[PDB]
């Protein structure tokens, strides 16, 4: 290739040895014409570099003609106003071939210099190119941030009303709505909680039988809200079947699914095998939670993300799990009086080992049982303590990268005044100009022709 | 703000020196202006013996025309080359006006009792006389002595210009810098 | 805008476009005059850019006729004596419009090469904005730790007390009262320890009804020292009623109030309702330790601080609880010796088992039942294990900034050491030259006319 | 100090206001002599300042 040019008289005097074995057909030799080293003076600091080193890589700014447009002749030299730090890596391409990553200088920066002079970052050396991602991920994470499209009526309500939905920090009925909505939430799940309980005879009878009448109407008046505002948030949907499909709907529709369930099944006869199942899924109004509060979602956030993790925790603790009970079934099985008839059975003794949480109503009561209870114990501290901490760094970075979300809208909507200002500003120069530099002279004279090819005028 | 504006244009340094002002002007305050609290910093480095933050803040009001909170090196050099190269006349009225610490011009004995106080404030406590309470007033009564006639700005003129000392002394550094 | 001044010709050529459909005014072409680049030697490296780059922003010193100041005529070009190595990023301002930040230089010098070439920190590019205020925070913090105004009688004796009662470990009477103060609460809590458990027959007398004649008086004694130190810190509080709203005078008018409060409910009659709630609170003179301890005041702080953690963890905790509770009532109720009568009797086996403590006297005794239990102390440990690093780590980094800050505190009077032997040198300097450099002779000159103009003369 | 070397001027300023309160002795000044930038050339690299800016640090 061309990278290696130097070593043109290498390869033309190991092409000697063809001539003993060929047929010379007189292969007509090019007859070249016969290197100075050249001046690259990249904004006051110069860089010498011999022309033959350039030109072995002619596909960019540097080696090509390209670099005939940014020759100064009365200095021969060729003048850049780049950048004279980052222009040191480039020469060090065109020597050796693998670009070289400053950990010191902005990326951003980088990535123009590379542009600017025709390399490309998949030429970058693989000693720095691992690095080289990291902080460009960095900064496209940036970008991806601040271009989020965070802006919040020219057509019909829904949408003027789905922002209120979604953003209910916002207006004023928003925020009566999302404090409505709370209330009801909690004064379900209270009215829950108060309805299990012994509230007082024949009977301990509890809250559900003497009393309960007027709890039924709270119940059915909470799933009629949640009904209606699940509706009124449908009826502003533009992405209505993927809204649907989107877990906040889920979590809604499994909410308010109890009640016509229950009322579909007593329609028609009645029999308790549904009614405890209807009843603990009553519960999952807790969930609705997640739009009210940030930490519900960022945790939902986190334990997805590291879904695989889990998956591992599951994998490990049932092998763990299954590994311990047999043991200690077959060291615990000829006791007396023996709590661990069976396996299934010793599941519940090793996992509450495992967790270090302890009952004391099935203990071991061998000496060889002992040993692996203890051993059971520390295996699990192990086997638990390994997912926990990648959970919570986890929880802990999208947490702070929420926040740090949070004032990068704030940058973006004060730059957003500054170029306004800089408008308003430019506008008000000109009217200045009007009524009594080098390039504002020059400028104001096309905003003068624009006044009169329209016969208008600007006025403040 | 120009550097020509500011030239020898009822301005009396020059082109270079203006440069040369400029760059240690400058150097202590990068924005261009400078504030009365680091007018207090430089002044009080050249008199370690005491304190010159009193003196430096009548010496500011008199630097900062029109009470605009920071006096600005387009004004800072005027003041400089009236006080260094200047006239008799515009030396006088700098100095009357340093005095003079209301709005309207005159001087009771009050006004620049803490003017010379300042000056006997800025030496510390380390003279041979070991000083005094009632010195500063000594000063200013003898001060008063030689031209307060019966009880203003034409009376500190005439009186300056009739003994020859002081005239002779506000002169001194015109020659050098 | 004037950035954007090299495509003029581009605009000039859009204009073209206007002119079909215009009305021809004669719009007087400005007629302007017609490039050199021009030299900036920023203290020995020479930086080349043509001068036109430099006008685009005609705000700054480069773009102005403020460097007229700089030019140096005779060897035609302009000298500053700024940074070599920070003037490079001045340069790339000029040329794209948006500055770049050094992560390898100081930020102090940073700012002060922005504040000398007229550039503001507002316009700086958004790719190193965030590490720039991060970097710019931690010297503003440095700032604000050197400037707390640590220093510590012209007047009464009150700042002299008070200066003794919020350092204690200066002087010798304030030591005396901080040892009499730490002796007297623990002897204090002591006492109420060992009133509370029995000394000693008709029944098992506990030591509060043939003894406690004495430790009534013990007890009256450290409410009156407690009430009369209040006092004195009230006599010497320049902030009465903001010392009085603060933390430790709360919590010193709590600890205070409830021997009082016992008084004045047995004068009048003797009801035990409030007794027991009186005596729990008798031991909030633990608290009052946050003075003697640094570890209380760093505690506090930190728990002040990540509040919103906490009431995330109060909320996901009593999510949870709820959750798992309804869940085992439900599915744990029909046992034959069941103690799991209700939500509200599920409550103490969630909490016991999501913290993994475990008891033994209520756990579940079926196969749906144990595994929920193993879900909820799985749960519990996620749960609580999210917000513990974010508490022990806040905590970490409270504890090292204020060990930090006191090594600041000692280079600051170490540095101020230093000014006061300059100025002990300064002036020693001018002796021996009174006895007996360039600048040095001239700086004694204005002493001389010092000493001169008041008839006075400096003396050793 | 030496440090505010350039401010010599402004100090000097300052003290015309002493006068109208002075005793004029004569305080003879120093009459100075009358400052091109200097090279320091630390190994290829040259480094320009003027001399009086090192000067200031004796």
């Amino acid at each position: 290739a061309a990278g290696v040019a130097a070593w043109l008289p290498f390869a033309r005097a190991a092409a000697i040895g063809w001539m003993p074995v060929a047929s010379g057909p007189m292969p007509a030799p090019p007859r070249q014409e016969r290197d100075a080293l050249i001046v690259l003076n990249v904004s006051g600091t110069r860089f010498q570099t011999w022309q033959d080193t350039l030109e072995r890589y002619p596909d960019t700014l540097l080696g090509s003609s390209e670099r005939d447009f940014f020759y100064h002749p009365e200095t021969q030299q060729y003048f850049f106003d780049r950048d004279p730090d980052i222009f040191r890596h480039i020469l060090n391409f065109y020597r050796t071939g693998k670009l070289h990553y400053p950990r010191h200088e902005c990326i951003s920066a980088y990535d123009e210099e590379l542009a600017f002079f025709g390399l490309i970052p998949e030429i970058i050396g693989d000693c720095c190119y691992e690095e080289y991602k990291d902080r460009r991920r960095e900064n496209a994470e940036r970008l991806q941030d601040d271009a989020d499209t965070d802006t919040a009526p020219t057509m019909t309500a829904r949408q003027r009303v789905w922002r209120a939905f979604e953003n209910p920090h916002t207006s004023t009925m928003a925020l009566v709505f999302y404090y409505v909505t709370g209330f009801f939430i909690a004064v379900s799940v209270i009215a829950n909680v108060v309805e299990t309980v012994p509230c007082g005879h024949i009977k301990e009878l509890p809250c559900g039988e003497r009393y309960a009448v007027a709890f039924f109407c709270l119940d059915t008046a909470c799933v009629m809200i949640f009904t209606v505002e699940y509706l009124l948030r449908l009826a502003a949907a533009p992405s209505r079947y993927r809204f649907v499909r989107s877990v906040m709907s889920i979590i809604d529709v499994v909410a308010i699914l109890p009640y016509y369930i229950g009322l579909v099944m007593t329609d028609n006869e009645d029999v308790s095998g549904a009614f405890v199942t209807l009843r603990v899924f009553r519960v999952f109004r807790i969930f609705k939670f997640s739009r009210h509060s940030q930490g519900l979602r960022i945790l939902g956030y986190t334990l997805k993300s590291c879904a695989s993790e889990l998956g591992f925790l599951l994998f490990s603790l049932t092998m763990a799990i299954i590994i311990f009970a047999t043991v200690m079934f077959y060291a615990e099985k000829g006791s007396s009086a023996s709590k661990f008839t069976s396996i299934p059975a010793a599941f519940w003794y090793t996992i509450v080992t495992m967790t270090t949480l302890g009952y004391g109503d099935m203990v071991p009561k061998t000496i060889a049982g002992k040993i692996f209870g203890s051993i059971c114990s520390l295996s699990g501290v192990l086997v638990i303590a390994l997912p926990v901490p990648v959970i919570v760094s986890n929880f802990s970075r999208i947490y702070h990268q929420n926040q740090r979300a949070d004032k990068r809208r704030a940058q973006k909507k004060a730059r957003l005044a500054r170029i306004r200002a800089a408008k308003s500003g430019s506008a008000n120069a000109y009217m200045q100009s009007k009524r009594s530099s080098s390039f504002e002279t020059q400028h104001h004279h096309l905003l003068h022709c624009l006044e009169k090819t329209t016969n208008h005028e600007f006025v403040d | 703000p120009e550097g020509l504006e500011q030239l020898e244009a009822q301005t009396n340094f020059t082109k270079r020196e203006l440069q040369v002002l400029y760059r240690g002007f400058k150097n202590e305050c990068p924005s261009g202006v400078v504030n009365e609290d680091t007018f207090k910093q430089i002044y009080a480095q050249f008199f370690p013996h005491g304190d010159a933050s009193t003196y430096a803040h009548y010496l500011f009001n008199a630097f900062d025309t029109t009470q605009t909170g920071s006096v600005k090196f387009e004004d800072f050099v005027t003041a400089l080359s009236i006080l260094l190269r200047g006239t008799v006349h515009e030396k006088l009225r700098w100095t009357f006006n340093l005095y003079d610490i209301n709005k309207d011009g005159y001087i009771n004995k009050e006004e620049m009792m803490d003017i010379v106080k300042a000056i006997y404030d800025m030496m510390g406590k380390y003279t041979y006389p070991v000083l005094k309470e009632d010195t500063p007033r000594q000063h200013v009564d003898v001060f008063f002595q030689k031209m307060d006639k019966n009880k203003t700005l034409d009376e500190f003129l005439e009186s300056c210009q009739e003994d020859d000392n002081i005239m002779r002394s506000l002169q001194l550094f015109q020659n050098v810098m």
